[PDB]
């Protein structure tokens, strides 16, 4: 009798922006300049262009 | 981002009030994680304590 435990909570449902913040996180992303958010690595396999938002 | 410090006394009187309900955090504004990650020095990574019979 070990009965291990865990936390169960939707991980997709808690991604959707707010209805009055959905404005902010879409177009007004012109103020910031990306940089670190998206993932990009390059291999001379070649070739590999794994650009992933 | 202001921190608050609340007390148990005041100059007002409350009786039978509402239950101020809140929900939906989002994952963009408020991210919830845990380990926790910490920040120390360099030499402090390496130390020990010797016992004696």
């Amino acid at each position: 009798m070990w009965h291990y435990t865990s936390i169960n909570n939707d991980t997709r449902v808690a991604l959707d922006p707010k209805p009055n913040q959905i404005r902010t996180i879409t177009k007004p992303n012109t103020v910031p300049q990306l940089g670190t958010d998206y993932l990009y690595t390059f291999n001379s396999q070649r070739r590999s262009h794994t650009l992933r938002l | 981002r202001i921190k608050h410090s609340l007390t148990v006394t005041g100059a007002t009187e409350h009786d039978t009030v509402a239950d101020i309900v809140l929900g939906q955090t989002g994952e963009d504004v408020i991210t919830i994680s845990m380990v926790e990650p910490m920040s120390i020095a360099v030499e402090d990574m390496y130390g020990y304590v010797l016992d004696t019979p």
